Order: structure tokens, then C-alpha cells, then sequence
């Protein structure tokens, strides 16, 4: 079954907090009769630009992925000290030490094996993810194995 | 001769049947539902049809209601028919009150095409059966990503 | 007498989606597929028939909107044109 | 770079019978079906879309000739008039 | 906006398929088809589509063939397509050239639906898939008897 | 299943012969992969009359019935003799001696319990029914049990 739950199309941050609308926003029912608790979202590209870097790892324990927004001046999501935070200005090129906050790794997700999570190097055993905040969706880390009230997984499209 | 027989507005006494499921036993209830029911019938009615409207119905009811609807004389004096469908929708048809996973009560839309025929119901021969379902036919969103 | 008729005839079925899709209906509004459905005989029940009636609903349809269905018309065995006349 | 499309968005499928009935085939003329489809699609085909022109086929068999049989239209799914528009 | 778009004739490049099953390996055989063949041909391309005939294909090489003409790189450049199917059928679908009582061997009419889409074909997104078919559903002879 | 062979419309007699018109005329064959060999012909009564009377028995084994055709004057269909033959003129109202060709008995078919078939009185163990010959079809005596030809059986359709 291609249980697919699309909760992302596209959304800027706002007050230095990333914000991401849904696809849905009347919260219609399903006349399906079994429920549909989501589990997953990940489609975006529909056309506020979302930056993903690939880097290369002279200890390859997992191919090294970066996120930044575009702002006044490029901010790049950041891991320091065990919280959430963005921070400003580009990544200068190559990373020299393994452990940084520009720098994450990705895993194949059970789901199609199209798509792949996201996992903090400066934290080991972390995980980032999505949770319902209001109308809106708020990116925050989450930890994949505790379920976190719905625990909404983030994951994004490869490219074929 | 490309349009169907309209008869006398003075004299036609047409039937239209509005089916819809709200309250389950088994099932998350089907809210929005009434409005539903009130939008249709009042159009209905505007339409010229005398509407005749049932709530959770179990799919053996439902085929007996459909019988009785086809039995009943008025059929002799229209010229056509609604049948408008309003519940939970599995790939195999329509749910009933009833209905579970453990075991199904599904009324299929063979069964309804079945019970309109002019074998059974000959009282509509020549004359159309409109029906109208309001239903789910799978899992799946409906869209698929493909990469332009 | 016993003059012959088809066993199936004058049949135009119209499900909300396609096979194997599913279904949406607003809270309060209601239906999706109703609302549209009812507003498109109130504005077109009198100009166009149950057939093009119900390709307008299906076109209305087109573009997905996040919670996407498409209306289907299934075993079409009309045979002619079926204008409602509502009131002539 | 990615689109939502509605998978299965535009079908037209045209059974020759209505589901559990028989059609008839001419063992030399050809089958019936086709033939009066392909009678249509000849003399129609340029001043009627493919919904309107299978109503024609279908209405064409209304009246039992004794092998009598009804085209039927599963699944249509269009969103707008097709007009096939040959050589133009 | 009511009407799908039709490009120059000087670069379209459609294609329509038509299968057809006449001999059979346990079947009595379907004459008169090549008439048909001849006259669905003759037609499709005083229409302008590319036309590609196939006979006696069990269902396996149905769908690989279906799936061949999905991936053409034709689909490109055209706005349409077709696909007449003309051989015996059952209440579950078409009837392949090696289909038997004892194992059936059936391409069902939403196998046909599926391998069509726009997720299995992208090349024919907003575009018709007018199918033709001419294959039996059932036995009775779809007529009926009544006391008038 | 409802297997249903229809072969007969209306038609008149020809050279005091009855004769029977079929639905079909140009042998159309079935799409459906099985065969279709038919075992009945019944329906009549589509808008050249065909007279069915009913007779009360003094000693019933069978319900007495009478086939006759309109002619310039009535014939009514005979069965002295061992062989088929049409007599004109009409019944004498009650027949006196049970043993006559003017009465038949008619007895329940198998299929759909609605439609009978026909019984001699003047013979016991023969048969009434219809075989194929050239382009139109002939009623002959012809025993039930025994498979002569196709043996289609001759049914009429009975008043609900």
C-alpha cells in the first residue's frame, strides 16, 4: 500500500523561525473508513528556496548534507549546544572538522526508498523533524525512536 | 428525438431517492453530513422530484428500500429517477452502517445497477436512472509526483 | 404485450473519484463533490445535460488544489440527451 | 519540477456491451459494433467529440433487432469536449 | 478552454494501438477480424495516427507490449492516442490467445487503466486515452422479456 | 444462469406446413469464449395467431390444451395415425373420448419453471419440437429422450 501523507509545499521563515504551510488547510475528512494518522512528509519543489548541499567525507560514515535558507544574507540551520538555532552567513566551502552543524547525513527511509531522513552530526542519536504547531508546521528536532506526540518525520525528494 | 420524454409538470408524480450514512457503529462518524442531506434535498425539490430521505441504513435495508422503491406506483407516472449516495466508500463499493473490517457490508454499485434494471423494475423502462455516490474507492491521494 | 427491452438500459452512474482514490468533505461546509455538484445544477441544470453537467464537475477538478479528487461517470448507457427541465 | 497531474486524470474507455451481456460479431462484414463505430467516426467525426459520437453509437442500438446488444461507457473521465479533428 | 489542444499536423506524431486475438489454442476462432483490422486501420489513419497492429498475444506479452508503447518516444509529441481492443472477453475482461476453462488468462480492463496513468506513463499527462473495446462481459444475451 | 435461447418471433403457415421465422438471420456469433448450442426456443406474442385452449379432464393426468391456426377456416394440428398432420375446420367444443389429437398435455420445463412443454394424448412417450431446416424452422414430432439432431425443445411463454 503507497500509504503517502504530503503535508509540505512551500514556506519562508519568519522571525528567524522556520515556518512551512501545508497542502490542506480546511482539514477535510477522509470518507475512507479506516484513518489516515500521517507519518510522513516530504514533497516539495513546487516552483522560500531551501538550500541542500552534498559534501564529501574523508570518513564516510554517511553521505554529508546541508540545509540553508536564503535571507538578506544566507543563514545556515545550526546544532550547537544540544538546541535548535539558525545561524547567518555561508558555509566556507569544505568543512575541516567532522563535527559541525553544517554538515548532516542521510538515511533511507522505510517508505518508497525514495526518500531519506536527516541526521544531526553534532548530535549522535538526535533526529530532526516536523510537529503540528497551530495552522502552520514548526520544524523542530525530535528524537525517530521516542514518539514525540505524532512525531511527524521529515524527509525530502531525491532526485531521479 | 435526441432528448428524452418531459412530461405534464401538472400531472407528473417523479421519485428520487437520497441514501446517506452519518452514524456508524464501527466507524468515525460522518460529520457535515446533515447539510449535505438539507443541500440536496432542497435542490432536489426544486428540481420537481418528491424526495424521499433515510439515515444509517445497514446494506441488507438498503437493497429492501431499493426494492420497495422500484415497487412503489409512482413509477408508472414519471419519467426518470435519482438515486444519490452519501457514505464511506471501500474499492468494492459502498458501506453501510455497519460496516467492518472483520466483516465487510458492502453494497456494491452492481447490485444497485441490478435493482434499477428493467427486468426488476420494469416500471422505468426507457427512462433514466441518475445516480449520484458520494464515496471513497481506495487509499490513495489521488496525485502522484512525477519529475517534470 | 411482451414487446422486447434491454435488461440494462438509461443508466449514468457518477462516483465522486476514480478507483482507488479516495474522497474529501468539508466539516461544515459539506462534500466537496456535493457542494459542487448542487452549485452546478443551480447554474447550469437549465443549459446543459446531466452528461456535460457532469464533465463541468469533472473539469472543475482539473488543477489539484493539495486535497485532490476527480469525479468519474461510470457505466454511461444513455441514450440520449437528458435535459432536467426543472419546472420547463 | 514535480507536479501533481491526477494520476488517471483522462480516460475514456467504451465497452462494446453493457457488463454481463453478449456482443454479436458478423462473420464476414465484421463485427457490428465496429462497424457501426467506424460508420460513425466516418460520417461524424468532424462536427462531434468522442462523448457525443459514442452516444450516437450507443442510441444506434437502442431498438432489439433480435442479436441486440448495448456499447457501454465505463470511466469517463474527461475534463473536456475531444474533438479529434481529422486532417486539420 | 473547453476543448484538449491539437497541434500542427505537420509535426504531430500520435500513435494508436490495436490489438486484436482471431486464432486461439482452445478457442474456436474469431472470423471476420481481418475486415476489422482493415477497417479500424483504414480509419485511424484517414485520422493521422500511426497505427500498430497486433495479433494473437497472451496477456503477458499484453502488458509488455502495452508498456512499450507507454514508453515510445513518440508520446512526446503527440495530444491523443488509441487503443481498439477486439477479442473475446468474460465478465472479468479481455480474453488473451491462450486463455482456458481450466486456467483463465484474462487482461483485465483496469490493468489497462493502471499502465496508462500519468505515474506509469508521463509522456501522456493531459492527454485522452480514448480506449475502444469489443469483448463480451456475460452470457445473457442482455435482453429481457415483459408483460406490458 | 440464466441461459436463454431465443428462436422464435411469428410467422404463418406455408403449403399446409407451419413454418417459423427466427430473431436472427445472419448467424451472428457470440464474443463469449464458450459455446452457445441452444436447448430451447419459447418466446412469442411479439404483437400468423397461434390459438392455445384450455380443456377440463373428466380423468386428469395433465392439463389438456389445444394448438390450432387461423386459416381460411381454423386448422388445429394433428397427430393420427403415427405421423404429423394439419386438419382444418374446429374443435367440437368438449372433446368426448380422451384419446384425441385436438387435446395435448403440457408439462413444466427445467429451465426457469415458467415455460411447458407439449405432450401427445394420441401418443404416449412421443414428443413435440422444432429442429432447424434451411433458413427457417419446422416444427416435427420428435421424442424428447432421444438426441435427434439438436432436438430443440418447443416451449411457449405462460400467462403470469
Amino acid at each position: 500500500v503507497e500509504d503517502n501523507c504530503i503535508n509540505f509545499v512551500a514556506m519562508k521563515f519568519i522571525d528567524n523561525t522556520l515556518y512551512f504551510i501545508a497542502e490542506d488547510d480546511e482539514n477535510l475528512e477522509s470518507d475512507y473508513f479506516g484513518k489516515l494518522e500521517s507519518k510522513l512528509s516530504v514533497i516539495r519543489n513546487l516552483n522560500t528556496i531551501f538550500i541542500i548541499s552534498m559534501y564529501k567525507d574523508s570518513q564516510p560514515r554517511g553521505m554529508a548534507v546541508t540545509i540553508s535558507v536564503k535571507c538578506e544574507k544566507i543563514s545556515t540551520l545550526s546544532c550547537e549546544n544540544k538546541i535548535i538555532s539558525f545561524k547567518e552567513m555561508n558555509p566556507p566551502d569544505n568543512i575541516k572538522d567532522t563535527k559541525s552543524d553544517i554538515i548532516f547525513f542521510q538515511r533511507s527511509v522505510p517508505g518508497h526508498d525514495n526518500k531519506m531522513q536527516f541526521e544531526s552530526s553534532s548530535y549522535e542519536g538526535y533526529f530532526l523533524a516536523c510537529e503540528k504547531e497551530r495552522d502552520l508546521f514548526k520544524l523542530i528536532l525530535k528524537k525517530e525512536d521516542e514518539l514525540g506526540d505524532r512525531s511527524i518525520m521529515f524527509t525530502v525528494q531525491n532526485e531521479d | 428525438a435526441e432528448i428524452y420524454p418531459i412530461m405534464d409538470k401538472s400531472s407528473r408524480t417523479r421519485l428520487a431517492l437520497i441514501i446517506c450514512n452519518e452514524e456508524f457503529d464501527s466507524i468515525p462518524r460522518r460529520t457535515g453530513a446533515e447539510v449535505d442531506i438539507t443541500g440536496m434535498t432542497m435542490l432536489l425539490q426544486n428540481l420537481g422530484y418528491s424526495v424521499d430521505v433515510k439515515k444509517n441504513l445497514t446494506a441488507s435495508d438498503m437493497t429492501t428500500e431499493l426494492e420497495a422503491f422500484a415497487h412503489r406506483p409512482e413509477h408508472k407516472t414519471s419519467d426518470s429517477t435519482f438515486l444519490v449516495f452519501m457514505s464511506h466508500g471501500i474499492r468494492e463499493g459502498i458501506c453501510g452502517k455497519k460496516h467492518s473490517e472483520q466483516v465487510p457490508d458492502i453494497l456494491q454499485l452492481n447490485a444497485i445497477f441490478n435493482m434499477l434494471n428493467t427486468k426488476n423494475c420494469p416500471s422505468l423502462k426507457d427512462k433514466p436512472k441518475v445516480i449520484i455516490i458520494q464515496a471513497c474507492r481506495g487509499d490513495s491521494p489521488g496525485v502522484v509526483w512525477f519529475k517534470d | 404485450a411482451i414487446k422486447k427491452a434491454h435488461i440494462e438500459k438509461d443508466f449514468i452512474a457518477f462516483c465522486s473519484s476514480t478507483p482507488d482514490n479516495v474522497s474529501w468533505r468539508h466539516p461544515t461546509m459539506g462534500s466537496v463533490f456535493i457542494g459542487r455538484l448542487i452549485e452546478h445544477m443551480q447554474e447550469y441544470a437549465c443549459s446543459c445535460d446531466v452528461e456535460e453537467i457532469f464533465r463541468k464537475v469533472r473539469f472543475s477538478f482539473e488543477q489539484p488544489d493539495g486535497r485532490a479528487q476527480m469525479p468519474t461517470t461510470e457505466r454511461v448507457t444513455l441514450t440520449r440527451c437528458f435535459y432536467l427541465f426543472p419546472g420547463h
